[PDB]
RNA sequence: AGUCCCUCCCGCUCGGGAGGGAGGCACUCUGGGGGGACUGCCGGCGAUAAGCCGGAGGAAGGGGCGGGCGACGGUAGGUCAGUAUGCCCCGAAACCCCCGGGCUACACGCGCGCUACAAUGGGCGGGACAAUGGGUGCCGACCCCGAAAGGGGGAGGUAAUCCCCUAAACCCGCCCUCAGUUCGGAUCGCGGGCUGCAACUCGCCCGCGUGAAGCUGGAAUCCCUAGUACCCGCGCGUCAUCAUCGCGC
């Protein structure tokens, strides 16, 4: 019943709530006064703009094996609107992801493989697919083909 | 050296510059530090036009 | 109003911009029902379509022998 | 309880608008400043402005007269390193005007280059002029 | 037993896999029922909806595909599922009804893109600049 | 929206998984052999037809409808007065939004009456395709206006284009959204109301056609 | 052993297969295995330039091109084969290199 | 891909999934050699000819689709300011260097384009898949210091090996609703960086402020026949640095 089997934002939204307890994780002290990057144009609007980010960083690497920073600044960018001029792609800010992976390791879900990138521990796999299974355990109420697989 | 950046040395004083044909008097006051030297020596005289002539509009070709 | 007539032969294309088409068709019903006339049509047509007309007496004007 | 007009730091605003927005009307504060003062006062950023008592917006103005003294940092304030005293200041309606004109009068006092394009009134930031900015008459 | 199948549409390769089983089918990790471009989720169900729900009660299928775009993978996958179902039971009527509904589910696609040209070079072979009198 | 539908599963070979073409009736015989009615669930064909002559005859009708709103509108011949050049915020190639909006439009039709939507399209595109118009003929070196009859296929295509244009003209900077902006067109076309638009163009074409017979 | 791997890379496609099959033959001539020639990504370099010297007239464009061919062959290390691959006397428009892993 | 071990999770496990290693090149791939459509078979004219019509069969149909190649002569069109080149000129100069200013001036006429005049939307945040090329003066995987610009160590690479590289329109939830606005973002004020023998005239980026013309556009004219036209990004040339351009994707 692994994460390959469920829609994305559902599992994301889901884990984003019960991730409120782990006293490792909290918003840093430049949290409210910062837009997330060179492709934002407004601020974070909703309140739990921290926990969603921590979570959707959790989901990524699990089904992605070994990775690092310079690339996660390369999924999390968006077309900026540079003035009178045409549009161009960009990378995003990093200090976020930095403190993020710090507090996430300190939780214990991940670990650092030297010179190769980062990985997911057992704790992370079980913690994820648990909530995965819980989620599939009610969505199947209303669409009868989640039964067969 | 038009690209001097004036300092506590020269506040008040009087040196020249070069602007394309000449030397030029620039005398120093406070508030100048932080600027360059050449910033105060213009290079292209202003223009006060005459009148349009031949061709300037597609009737005159 | 709704009168249909059936296309039985295409004859040629006239019009200063190559648009009308010479087509001898037959009326199928009505006070005539069987008289075969001469008309020019607009659009593309195939031998075997079902055209509606509205006057059943217009008798379109002749062509330069189609060529 | 509902009032429809709340007057804070000079110019008022309606009480039908989201509280992060309508403060936009104070000359010298936009959106990406606004959510900051909102979240450092500690009050919802969505609420319809028509729900404000008095002492709150009192605090609001208080922050508005020293953002740095309470957590608003020193790299988004309306003039860092004030050229007359490098302190951190964010100004508003009454007094920005004064600042723009004094900082014009500076270059108007020394006959530098940059002033010449305020005086003679054409662009200062190094565009051209042989094709556009045709602002008068034939 | 097992059989393996392919197909290509505008540079989007599709490797299909078949075998006996229960009636589930996945793609690149995805269960079919979870595909947000529904106008795609209908581009691959049709050989799974004409075959009848019963042959669709006996099969395990997973596909691996790559290249192209989210509307380009769908039709390669469709070619996959069809050229597979035609060998699993491999009778004749079930090729028949796969002809009436559509053709290129079988005969392969020859439609391939085009170079560009040296006049705008950034749009296409036949969109030039805009001419200039006066 | 609701996840009961957001994920859908068909086991019935229909169109759009909601409605089907078995009992509709076009009355007007001139248009009968020219409106496909085979099941053809997915209305998307990738232009494998507009290459040989008279190929585009056999397409299911909803597809010919869905493609023919991928338009900023008209950009070189005025409509309702103004031009509606909307460029770069259009729907030109983005068929996705087209499918989506037409889905919502059909569901809105189904509500406010409760009938087979596509049969309602049948009533609509029966009453906006005229049956005569004009040209200029060369007769002796002198050329001038005359009138002739319109072949079916052109009736069909002009009909659909006028409907699309009309509906795409009540939304221009308008609180009304695009979806119901469609429905308020097919409805009126089926009610031959003067205030409609598709009926307007048939009426004002045949009028000035008979003005110079 | 050690899997010495030789290389080839030329421009005249014809004059490379000749020596490819030459080594194929010798490595067959003596008793020792040899992996077939491994074709590799052909290599191309595209250079365009404006066909007119001045700036008048319309602008018309050239497309010069030059494709680089690569091959690959693995052979065992039998010194009786080392000695044959030393009397190769290649054509001039081919480059060979030998390096054992 | 199908077989085998090892290792890790889940409804505790009967089944599901996923990482390595050893074996196979079956399948995609890379590429040399090969076969593959000829109006060929019939249907109809046209002489019965050369032909075009037609319909089958088929991966393809009647130049199979797209490019290279441009006859004689002109065009006193162009370029001696890419190299060559007759004559006349300067010849201590009209030669060769250096430090500075200039091609970047500004009531206005016109050409080619970018951003828009909001609902076929704007903004938050989640969720999806691409292709041609390039690399040692350069490319740079990975780690910690900054809010962002960047700086700090730098593993691995001269190439199907490591690197440039987890595009965008796209989908889904929330706020905004006929407004010169949450449309549009000129224009100007501060302050922090980059490369550079040298950034004021005259290079480039980013943080905060202010918030201009603009409500689809007269008489005219332009571009397009199928993976074409429209819409959305990327890679090269340029190059110590800046792409609203050409050129391919
Ligand atoms: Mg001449
Ligand atoms: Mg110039
Ligand atoms: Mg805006
Ligand atoms: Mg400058």
């Amino acid at each position: 019943a692994t994460v390959y089997d469920v829609p994305g934002d559902l599992l994301v939204e889901r884990v984003a709530q019960r991730l409120k307890e782990i006293p490792e994780i909290k918003p840093p002290e430049w949290a409210p006064f910062v837009k997330t990057g060179r492709h934002k144009e407004r601020l974070p609007e909703q309140e739990d703009w921290w926990y969603y980010r921590v979570a959707s960083i959790l989901r990524r690497v699990y089904l992605d094996g070994p990775v690092g920073i310079e690339r996660l600044r390369t999924y999390y960018g968006g077309r900026k609107n540079r003035g009178h001029a045409p549009e161009r792609f960009y990378k995003a800010g990093g200090s976020i992801i930095r403190k993020a992976l710090q507090q996430l390791e300190a939780a214990g879900f991940v670990e650092k493989v030297p010179g190769k990138g980062r990985v997911i521990t057992p704790k992370g796999r079980s913690f994820l697919d648990k909530i995965a299974t819980e989620l599939k355990k009610e969505l199947e109420e209303i669409i009868p083909e989640l039964k067969k697989y | 050296c038009r690209d001097m950046i004036v300092l506590p040395e020269m506040v008040g004083l009087t040196i020249y510059v070069h602007n394309g044909k000449e030397f030029v008097p620039v005398e120093i006051k406070p508030e100048m530090i932080g600027h360059y030297l050449g910033e105060f020596a213009p290079t292209r005289k202003r223009v006060q036009h005459g009148a349009p002539g031949i061709g300037a509009t597609r009737s005159s070709m | 109003e709704g009168y249909p007539a059936e296309v039985i032969e295409i004859i040629g294309r006239t019009g200063t911009t190559g648009d009308v088409t010479q087509v001898k068709v037959r009326i199928l019903e009505g006070r005539d029902k069987g008289r075969v006339i001469r008309r020019n049509v607009r659009g593309p047509v195939r031998v075997g379509d079902i055209l509606i007309l509205r006057e059943t007496e217009r008798e379109a004007r002749e062509i330069k022998s189609r060529r | 309880d509902f009032r429809h007009i709340v007057r804070v730091a000079g110019v008022d605003l309606d009480g039908n608008k989201q509280l992060r927005w309508a403060l936009t009307a104070i000359k010298g504060v936009g959106i990406n400043f606004a959510t900051m003062v909102c979240r450092v006062a500690g009050l919802d950023p969505f609420m319809k402005a028509g729900y404000l008592t008095d002492e709150q917006v009192k605090k609001i103005e208080e922050i508005l007269q020293d953002p740095v003294a309470h957590g608003i940092p020193r790299w988004a304030v309306n003039r860092p390193k004030d050229y007359e005293t490098g302190r951190d200041l964010h100004l508003i309606t009454a007094k920005l005007d004064m600042a723009i004109r004094e900082d014009i009068m500076r270059l108007r006092r020394i006959r530098a280059y940059r002033g010449i394009r305020h005086e003679l009134g054409l662009p200062v930031r190094g565009q051209r002029t042989r094709s556009n900015f045709r602002r008068g008459q034939t | 037993r097992i059989i393996q199948t392919t197909g290509k549409r505008k540079t989007a390769i599709a490797r299909a896999v078949i075998r006996e089983g229960k009636g589930r089918v996945r793609i690149n990790g995805k269960p079919v029922e979870l595909v947000e471009p529904e106008i795609a989720r209908f581009t691959i169900l049709e050989p799974l909806i004409l075959a009848g729900e019963e042959i669709w009660n006996s099969v395990d299928i997973d596909v691996k595909v790559q290249g192209g775009g989210f509307m380009g993978q769908a039709e390669a996958a469709r070619i996959a599922i069809a050229r597979a179902l035609v060998e699993w039971t491999g009778d004749m009527n079930l090729k028949e009804k796969f002809i009436k509904y559509d053709r290129t589910m079988l005969v392969g696609d020859p439609r391939r893109t085009e170079p560009h040209k040296p006049n705008r070079s950034t749009k296409g072979p036949r969109a030039k600049r805009q001419k200039s009198y006066r | 929206k609701p996840l009961s539908e957001r994920f859908f599963i068909p086991h019935e070979i229909k169109v759009m998984g909601r409605w089907s073409t078995e009992d509709v009736e076009v009355r007007d015989p001139s248009l009968k052999p020219y409106i496909n009615l085979e099941p053809r669930l997915l209305p998307h064909t990738h232009g494998r037809h507009a290459k040989k002559h008279f190929g585009k005859a056999n397409v299911h009708i909803v597809e010919r409808l869905i493609n023919k709103i991928m338009r900023s509108g008209g950009s070189h011949y005025k409509v309702a007065g103004h031009f509606m050049r909307r460029e770069h915020r259009s729907l030109n190639s983005k068929k996705v939004k087209a499918y989506e909006v037409v889905k919502e439009a059909f569901k809105i039709i189904e509500k406010r009456t409760g009938k087979n939507p596509i049969q309602v399209l049948v009533w609509a595109i029966e009453n906006a395709a005229p049956r005569e118009d004009t040209t200029s003929v060369m007769f002796g070196g002198i050329r001038y206006h005359v009138a002739v009859d319109i072949s079916p296929m052109r009736r069909l295509d002009v009909a659909l284009r006028n409907i699309a244009l009309g509906a795409s003209a009540k939304c221009y900077r308008t609180k009304m959204s695009f979806a119901e902006a469609l429905a308020e067109e097919i409805i009126l076309a089926a009610n031959k109301d003067p205030k409609s638009y598709a009926y307007s163009k048939k009426l004002e074409i045949e009028r000035i056609a008979e003005s110079s017979r | 052993m050690q899997k010495a791997r030789i290389k080839l890379a030329s421009t005249n496609v014809r004059s490379l297969e000749e020596v490819a099959n030459q080594i194929k033959q010798i490595a067959e001539r003596t008793g020792v295995r040899m992996s077939g020639p491994i074709p590799l990504p052909t290599k191309r370099i595209r250079i365009v330039t404006r066909k007119s010297p001045d700036g008048e007239g319309s602008a018309t464009f050239d497309r010069w091109e030059l494709r680089i061919h690569k091959r690959l062959i693995d052979i065992e290390a039998d010194e009786r084969a080392m000695r044959q691959i030393m009397r190769i006397r290649v054509p001039e428009d081919v480059t060979i290199e030998i390096e054992l892993i």
